[PDB]
């Protein structure tokens, strides 16, 4: 057949509702815009577990520093052993 | 400037890890020569 | 084995705040590769079939030492292992003179032990508040597992069989472990942890990136699209849910999944019940999808944390459900503030709301919708009564 | 033959489990040990013990050193004067310490555990508790009772159960004495033994205006010291109750009715 025509009452109520919705949305956007979107820029902190200072990293640095020396020392020893055993 | 110091310490750690890899190849060489010692003794 | 002399001294770690509250506070023992305490015995001397039993026993001993995170004589830590670093990759080097079948069995058992150590450090780090008490509970549960399933079964079966059972083989030990399936549980939990860590990485990638019905409603409601670097709140549980969607077909798998999910989300469903029955907001770990300001003088703006949501709230029905729950909580808070009461007793209306026990059943079922509609109608009744008569 | 015989010549130079227990008894009791020469900070473990056994004994002696350091800290804090809430906190710490002491004494006397792995699994809960107590005492010499209760209520929200339980216990022990102070002030208007932990204070710092307090009423109401679990209106009402009681007793001479 042929494509059916869109109803008259349908387009009338649709244009009425669309005019009302356009007016309502304009008025709502005019009235301070209650709609909003935010980003959380705050975090909780609990003193006992909250680190008093991150300086421990540098402390750990010093610790690792010492460890570094140990490795070197151990390396030297191994060399000796190797050479020693090599002579054997 | 603390981050630059931490980066320098990480570079030192990388150098020491290179020394540790040298230690590891020295250790495998030591194990090989220990096996050679045990084989030549027995 | 000749005893080698090294200075072994145990001291408490002086600074512990950089260590998690459940992290170890003692120095690690020296490494065999760096400071061996016993002279290693070459495995090729016992690689023969007649001495294969000695090699197998020593391998089983080293594997039992590895399963608890300790090193042995033939399977030593890898070159990159750092005992003083909590985040260094922990691998192992197996002796090259080992039997091939023994090498495969030792690879399996050392993978199990490495997964154990990784999960140990994982729940230790998760003891931090940044991961959220919910995840902490999960962490706790993990430790609970390692305190009741892994170590218990290990000490009960493998140590006893290695000590007082002749004719015992490493094949029999592997078969026993497969019977216990604690290895399979650990493997699945390790897959889950890998997926969680990959999700953390993906949250770290999108560093710069992160409706008119809200304006239609006379509510000072705002969105909180803040994404956390680690999954928190429902984003964790959804993963569990997704894991339940990925473990179908295995009954014990889904059983343990829902068990842990309920045990962990008990706190969250309690908080949600409090919010929906009293409007009381208490989220010290930012795990609930609803928080407001004033924690304009009388009006506080509520923000919906999108990262810790329970659903996608993308469809109109889901958005309306979320709006209804938020409005119910807001009306409860308003009634409490107006009546100057700390809590609203159930006798204030003819409607009662029961607490949620199973989160999965509440999600898949419409009983959640039943509770929501019931408390919403109750709050509307109470508010209309107080405003029409008070 | 047994597997013990296959590994017998490998550990002929090692210490048996019997002497191990006999001397870990001395080491964990903060006393000297002949087999393991024990320094104040260093266990100084000989190298005869295997490295995995070295690690397990490192954990055991870590528990022992935590016990010893907690004893040192509790001795130090007992030698110093503290608030009664801090006194009750020290009492709780000493109770935990003596409970762990009785536990390890029962373990030593009984000796039912045969595998050190299961022994560590049993003592792991006490080890974690001692570690928690050390983590707490790290900052104990600094924070006051208010920050104490803040951190306790925080840890009561923690996902873990043991931390929440300990925090609840300490919170109750401190809120008992807080309610005692409240009742003292509400019944007699007394700020006695408050140690500044009470939101109402006495301010006799006069600058010449009514030095005799004919109308000055030298009582101050600190809003900032008012905790969260009490409304500001209720705190003001308590303050006015105490102030009016003192006013009746001192100015109106209504001794019998006030009594």
């Amino acid at each position: 057949d042929v494509p059916m025509s869109q109803p008259l009452k349908e387009q009338e109520v649709r244009e009425h509702q669309m005019k009302k919705e356009r007016f309502d949305r304009a008025l709502e956007s005019k009235l301070l815009g209650k709609r909003h979107i935010t980003y959380a820029n705050s975090d909780i902190s609990n003193k006992e577990l909250y680190i008093n200072e991150i300086k421990s990293l540098k402390h750990e640095i010093k610790e690792l520093r010492k460890e570094k020396n140990d490795t070197l020392n151990n390396y030297d020893t191994l060399e000796e052993e190797t050479d020693d055993l090599k002579n054997r | 400037e603390i981050k630059s110091l931490k980066h320098e310490i990480k570079e030192l750690r990388k150098e020491k890890n290179d020394t540790l890899n040298n230690y590891d190849t020295l250790e495998e060489e030591t194990d090989d020569l220990k096996n050679r010692l045990q084989a030549l003794e027995k | 084995m000749e005893i080698k002399e090294v200075d072994d001294r145990a001291e408490l770690l002086r600074y512990t705040n950089n260590i998690p509250l459940l992290g170890k506070l003692v120095n690690h023992q020296p490494l065999w590769s760096t400071n061996p305490k016993l002279k290693s015995f070459s495995l090729e001397k016992i690689s023969a079939p007649d001495q294969r039993r000695v090699q197998e026993a020593l391998v089983v001993k080293d594997l039992l030492n590895v399963l608890i995170g300790l090193e042995g004589t033939y399977i030593r830590y890898f070159n990159d292992y750092e005992p003083s670093d909590p985040e260094t990759p922990i691998e192992f080097k197996i002796a090259k003179k080992m039997d091939p079948s023994f090498k495969t069995f030792s690879r399996r058992i050392v993978r199990y032990g490495k997964q154990y150590m990784i999960l140990t450090r994982a729940y230790e780090k998760w003891s931090d508040t940044s991961f959220g008490m919910v995840l902490q509970r999960f962490a706790y549960e993990i430790r609970r597992f390692l305190e009741d399933v892994y170590l218990k079964t290990l000490v009960e079966r493998l140590e006893r069989d290695f000590n007082k059972v002749p004719n015992f083989s490493i094949r029999e030990l592997e078969q026993i472990i497969n019977e216990t399936e604690v290895n399979k549980q650990m493997e699945l939990l390790y897959n889950i942890y890998e997926e969680i860590f990959r999700e953390i990485e993906e949250r770290r990638t999108n560093q710069s990136s992160q409706n008119e019905s809200s304006l239609h409603l006379r509510l000072m409601v705002a969105f909180d699209t803040t994404v956390y670097p680690v999954p928190k709140g429902g984003a964790i549980l959804k993963i569990f849910q997704q894991k339940i969607l990925e473990n179908l077909g295995d009954r014990s798998s889904v059983m343990f999944l829902k068990k842990l999910l309920n045990n962990i989300s008990q706190d969250y469903c309690t908080m949600l019940y409090e919010w929906l029955t009293q409007g009381i907001l208490n989220d010290p770990y930012q795990e609930f999808m609803t928080y407001d300001d004033l924690e304009r003088a009388w009006d506080t703006q509520y923000f919906i944390r999108k990262d810790v949501l329970l659903r996608d709230c993308d469809s109109e029905e889901d958005k309306n459900l979320l709006f209804k729950m938020l409005r119910t909580g807001i009306l409860l808070k308003v009634v409490r503030a107006s009546l100057q009461i700390p809590t609203i007793p159930s006798n204030s209306s003819d409607i009662t709301i029961q607490e949620i026990n199973d989160f999965a059943d509440l999600m898949e079922g419409s009983n959640l919708e039943l509770y929501v509609d019931k408390c919403y109608s109750r709050a509307n009744e109470i508010f209309l009564k107080l405003f029409f008569q008070g | 033959v047994t597997l013990r015989q296959l590994s017998n010549p490998y550990y002929v130079n090692t210490i048996p489990e019997e002497d191990i227990l006999k001397y870990v008894s001395y080491t964990l009791l903060a006393t000297t040990s002949a087999l393991f020469p024990f320094d104040h900070e260093q266990i100084q473990i000989p190298s005869k013990i295997p490295n995995f056994e070295s690690g397990l004994l490192h954990l055991i002696f870590e528990a022992g050193l935590l016990y010893q350091s907690l004893g040192y800290k509790v001795e130090k804090f007992r030698m110093l004067n503290i608030s009664p809430m801090k006194k009750a906190l020290i009492i709780e710490i000493s109770e935990e310490l003596q409970n762990y002491t009785a536990f390890v004494n029962n373990l030593v006397s009984s000796g039912t555990v045969v595998s050190l792995k299961s022994l560590y699994r049993e003592i792991y809960e006490n080890i974690i508790r001692l570690r928690i107590y050390c983590r707490f005492t790290e900052h104990l010499e600094e924070l006051s009772g208010d920050t104490f209760l803040i951190e306790l209520n925080i840890f009561k929200s923690h996902g873990d159960l043991t931390i929440r339980k300990i925090a609840t216990n300490l919170f109750n022990s401190m809120i008992s004495l807080y309610y005692e102070y409240l009742m003292n002030w509400l019944t007699k208007g007394l700020l006695r033994a408050t140690y500044g932990e009470f939101f109402i204070a006495e301010n006799t710092d006069t600058n010449g205006t009514d030095d005799d307090f004919i109308y000055h009423i030298p009582i101050e109401f600190n809003q900032e010291r008012v905790p969260a679990f009490i409304p500001k209106e209720l705190a003001y009402k308590i303050f006015m109750i105490g102030k009016s009681y003192i006013f009746l007793e001192k100015y109106c001479k209504e001794v019998q009715w006030t009594n």
